[PDB]
């Protein structure tokens, strides 16, 4: 009940209720049946203040879900530019790979999130990391028609971090 | 909020299956079945079906990455709309007897929704389109019933207002949506759809006409009016384009100009030259609309609205030759516009509800929102 | 040998000319014939163009197979109806020849991408012989009602193709193939065939219907069956897919299952509510077949079906036969129960046996069959442009 | 059930934090853009914290005719979601 209420508050962005559960003793690393903790749920919904507050209370930043997605993966797939920036500012691994081999750059590129793609490239995301299918962020954006993303990935090339 | 689309794996199947089960139950409780020209009569409704599924289905497939959704959602909308229109035209014009003429009329009612949906396609999911189909068919039937009660005309013959009703309904629904492109192969497929609409539009202008000479003259006038419009469109597209080139997108909408212009008066025009004059004037107004309307969301639906209004106006002008009837017909037109606007507003506020899980404004005009593609990360 | 295909095409055409000279002599049904014609050549052919590198072969071999098929089916069906005597050609002969072409195209959908055009000519000849014999048996010996041919065309074509594809099994293709994948514009082109089939199916089920009440019911029942089938197929595609995304494979094919499953009961008094029930069940069954039975057939039963014709034509055709039996049970038709059941069983069994023999003939390495790596590729038999 | 007993503005500690301690140790002098701490005292214990937090708001006014248009009057709630 307490952990479920905390996760619901994290998903809804109710920072005050979530801060109360942690005072009362709800472990910050609790996750739902899908392996998503409070940081994942806040990153999905763009709740930057909740993300910052949870990072301050020592949540594990590189905790993966049952699909192997980190909080940066979820923020990139959801296109939350400010949450992506905040996660990277606190030391999120931009080159993390999920179970199927997806990187945050791949999730941002397949979803036509140009700002997230540009930010992840400027932070040293290696666009040569392929999935288990052999697909790159460039290859998925070509298939999905994401031309603004295809341009930025080719024009950046390897400016690195 | 999260730009990644919310899962509709419980909303869409439940919604569609409930709709189909309700339609089956209503057909059981209220509909009943029961010669020489069976095939001839079937041909008109078949032409309307081709113009609905193929014509309007592919006409809006010109989007670089929404062609799948345009075609398939048009098919779904037609399939739902014909059944619901059968039931509703049964309820508001009387048990419901299913003839080929009633299926033809239900197809016309569904085509109204298919024309309206072009203003909102690329900005809505399937559930919102279901709501639009239901409410728009209901509004068109209510408009026809109100006209039949006030002006003492036949309920089925009131379906002549469908061009202007569809145009203004689509404009209002698109205006109520949250605020926000082409490719060669989708443009060619859209040309296929536009060509089928243009070749069979003489069937749109005479499904409701019983007298054989009236249908003959209506098809004659529509055919010649459509011929002049194609020439005015391809020829005048260059003038109404900043780089002085012909626009495929403009042509796709403007070929239908003469057909829309003479739609309500094709059976009344006595000589082909007058139909050709109306087609030429409609083409010129289409050129002017292309050159002016973007200055003052979809430009093609705006010019279609102007063309439908012009068609009603030229019906008013021609009906006098063939002043109380002027006032009555102006009143009928204004009642049609008022009801179309009000029902479009109601549909627009219904579509804005959070429960429909509408695509994010950043995710408009994109098939990946609704369809399965390979090599994509799925879920969280 | 590169000359096997032109030699067989020329020899078959000369045989067709001679047979027409030996057996053949010389308007209200012509529009319905043209609807069926559009279904045969635009519908199936562009329906099969979903493969990214097999569109040329799909549409072209569709045209070639159906063009040979209408001639050969004309000859065989006319000989059967005339008991070896000379016969005249009307609009009904052309419609029935197009129906034989439809059966062969349904079987082609099972072996698409793994067979040569020469194999397709051979399969056309043999399959039309078997189909015409089974259809004569159903129409004249059993005298069963199959006006939309859920059994004689759709179930027969599907299980004939499945038997052929089972005999022509390749071990290297069981796990998949890199060419066996759709493209975006390829699925857009497949929608053309889907839409034309959906639009013109009421003429398919009513072309040779008895004029009057039966022909009208065939048209009305087919229309409402397809209307219900579209909604149920859309609903079940989302339900079997992650996050409820639609699959173009389902919306291209399962949307047409209502036309197949209503064929036996098309002309019968089942009512527009009953036709919609049949269409909904057909759409559901077709979607479930694509998602769960096609992998089971490919991996476990070693039966690879390229276009999923078992889910569009086989299972809905069987459902249509069972619907005919049930409609006979509740007085919707005056035809016997046992004759409808015998028609279903004979169609399925004859399809399987003829497909076995035809596939055994097609397995001889004389027809230029493609290699495992070269399956689902136009370049084996076509000159392909450099750009898409 | 949320009656205020007194409010401690903590002038000494805040003035030390805001480089204002030379001005006073009793009057609160604060520099704009920097947080300062006050203690709110209730007459009775607060049973449920979250509804009580939902029930309170703070207002800051300066001048004789404070208004939101002049930026001389501001109303803000007490929450972790406030704009720092």
């Amino acid at each position: 009940d307490a952990a479920t209420s905390f996760l619901r508050a994290a998903r809804s962005g109710n920072l005050d209720k979530a801060l109360d559960h942690l005072r009362n003793g709800v472990d910050i690393n609790t996750c739902n049946q899908n392996g998503l903790n409070g940081l994942h749920l806040a990153s999905k919904e763009g709740h930057v203040k909740m993300v910052v507050e949870l990072l301050h209370k020592e949540i594990i930043l590189e905790t993966t879900t049952k699909k192997g997605n980190t909080a940066l993966h979820i923020a990139a797939l959801a296109g939350q530019d400010e949450v992506v920036r905040e996660l990277v500012n606190y030391g999120a691994n931009v080159n993390a790979q999920s179970q199927k081999g997806f990187t945050p750059l791949y999730m941002a590129a397949q979803e036509n999130h140009l700002e997230v793609v540009k930010f992840l490239l400027e932070n040293g995301a290696n666009q040569n990391v392929a999935t288990e299918d052999g697909f790159t962020p460039l290859a998925v954006a070509l298939q999905q028609g994401h031309e603004n993303v295809v341009a930025h990935l080719i024009n950046y090339g390897t400016k690195g971090k | 909020s999260s730009k990644y689309p919310r899962s509709v794996r419980r909303c869409l199947p439940l919604w569609a299956l409930t709709l189909e089960a309700a339609l089956i139950l209503l057909f059981y409780f209220f509909t009943h079945y029961d010669q020489k020209g069976l095939v001839a009569s079937y041909q008109v409704g078949q032409d309307l079906t081709v113009m609905a599924a193929l014509g309007l289905g592919f006409l809006t497939s010109n989007f670089r990455r929404h062609s799948w959704s345009s075609v398939a959602f048009n098919l779904f909308m037609l399939a739902l709309g014909v059944q619901w229109a059968i039931l509703l035209d049964g309820f508001l014009s009387q048990k419901v007897v299913i003839t080929l003429f009633s299926i033809r009329l239900a197809t016309m009612s569904a085509m109204s929704v298919l024309i309206s949906a072009g203003a909102v396609l690329g900005k809505v999911n399937l559930a919102q389109l279901v709501v639009m189909v239901l409410v728009e068919v209901t509004a068109l039937g209510t408009l026809r019933m109100v006209i039949s009660n006030i002006f003492n005309t036949d309920y089925h013959m009131n379906l002549r207002h469908f061009y202007v009703f569809a145009a203004y309904f689509g404009l209002t629904v698109a205006w109520c949506l949250p605020k926000p492109q082409r490719a060669t192969i989708p443009s060619l497929s859209a040309m296929l759809g536009a060509l089928f609409l243009w070749m069979f539009w003489p069937s749109v202008n005479s499904p409701l006409l019983r007298s054989p000479i009236q249908r003959k003259n209506a098809m004659f006038n529509t055919y010649y009016a459509l011929a002049v419009s194609v020439v005015t469109a391809i020829s005048g597209s260059s003038l109404a384009h900043p780089q002085r080139k012909i626009s495929m997108t403009y042509v796709h909408s403007a070929v239908l100009a003469g057909g829309v212009a003479v739609g309500t008066s094709c059976h009344l025009i006595p000589s082909p030259w007058l139909a050709m004059v109306l087609g030429l004037v409609a083409g010129l107004i289409s050129i002017g609309g292309a050159k002016c309307l973007p200055v003052c969301i979809s430009v093609m639906h705006s010019i279609f609205s102007l063309l439908g209004l012009l068609g009603e106006i030229t019906y008013i002008v021609l009906l006098v030759l063939h002043g109380f009837q002027v006032l009555l017909s102006i009143g009928e037109l204004s009642l049609a516009i008022v009801i179309a606007l009000t029902s479009g507003l109601l549909t627009g506020l219904l579509l804005n509800l959070k429960i429909w899980k509408a695509p994010h404004v950043a995710k408009y005009f994109d098939d990946q929102v609704f369809w399965k593609f390979p090599h994509l990360a799925v879920g969280f | 040998m590169r000359f096997t295909f032109p030699l067989m095409a020329i020899v078959l055409e000369i045989a067709m000319i001679v047979l027409f000279g030996l057996f053949v002599e010389y308007f209200e049904l012509y529009p319905l014939f043209q609807d069926v014609h559009v279904m045969i050549f635009v519908g199936f052919g562009f329906l099969m163009t979903f493969l990214k590198k097999y569109g040329f072969s799909s549409v072209g071999i569709n045209l070639l197979v159906a063009a040979l098929g209408l001639q050969w089916g004309t000859i065989v069906q006319g000989i059967l109806q005339s008991q070896g005597q000379k016969f005249n050609i009307g609009i009904k002969n052309m419609i029935n020849a197009d129906f034989s072409a439809a059966t062969v195209l349904i079987s082609f959908g099972a072996v698409l991408g793994k067979t040569s055009p020469t194999q397709m000519l051979i399969m056309t000849i043999l399959e039309i012989v078997f189909f015409a014999h089974n259809e004569y048996l159903v129409s004249e010996i059993f005298k069963a009602s199959d006006i939309g041919a859920s059994m004689t065309i759709h179930a027969f074509g599907a299980y004939f193709g499945l038997a052929v594809a089972g005999i022509l099994y390749r071990s290297g293709l069981r796990k998949g193939h890199e060419n066996e994948e759709s493209a975006y514009y390829s699925d857009l082109f497949a929608m053309i065939g889907t839409l034309f089939l959906w639009m013109f199916w009421p003429s398919f089920n009513s072309a040779i219907a008895e004029p009057g009440d039966k022909q009208c019911r065939a048209i009305v029942n087919t229309y409402f069956s397809l209307a219900a089938c579209v909604l149920t197929a859309f609903a079940f595609s989302s339900l079997v897919e992650h996050r409820g995304k639609l699959n173009m494979v389902h919306i291209q094919n399962a949307t047409l299952a209502g036309g197949v499953a209503v064929g036996t009961c098309a002309d019968m008094a089942i009512h527009p509510f009953g036709s919609m029930i049949i269409g909904s069940i057909a759409g559901m069954v077709s979607v479930l077949g694509y998602k769960f039975l096609t992998p089971l057939f490919t991996t476990k039963l070693r039966i690879h079906d390229t276009c999923g014709v078992h889910n569009l034509h086989g299972l809905p055709g069987v459902v249509g036969g069972l619907a005919g039996i049930v409609a006979v049970a509740m007085g919707a038709s005056n035809t016997s129960m046992a004759m409808q059941a015998a028609a279903l069983g004979s169609s399925i069994g004859t399809a399987v046996v003829g497909g076995l023999m035809t596939g055994l003939i097609l397995k001889l390495p004389l027809w230029g069959q493609p290699s495992d790596q070269n399956c689902y590729d136009d370049s084996v038999y076509w000159k392909v442009p450099k750009t898409r | 059930a949320l009656g205020i007993k007194s409010c401690d503005f903590q002038a000494a500690r805040n003035n030390e934090e805001h480089h204002t301690k030379a001005l006073s140790s009793r009057r609160l002098f604060v520099r704009r853009g920097q947080p300062f701490t006050i203690i709110l005292y209730f007459r009775a214990p607060v049973r449920a914290f979250l509804p009580a937090l939902k029930k309170v708001a703070l207002t800051a006014q300066t001048g004789e005719q404070p208004s939101k248009i002049n930026r001389t009057q501001a109303t803000f709630p007490i929450s972790s979601l406030g704009d720092r």
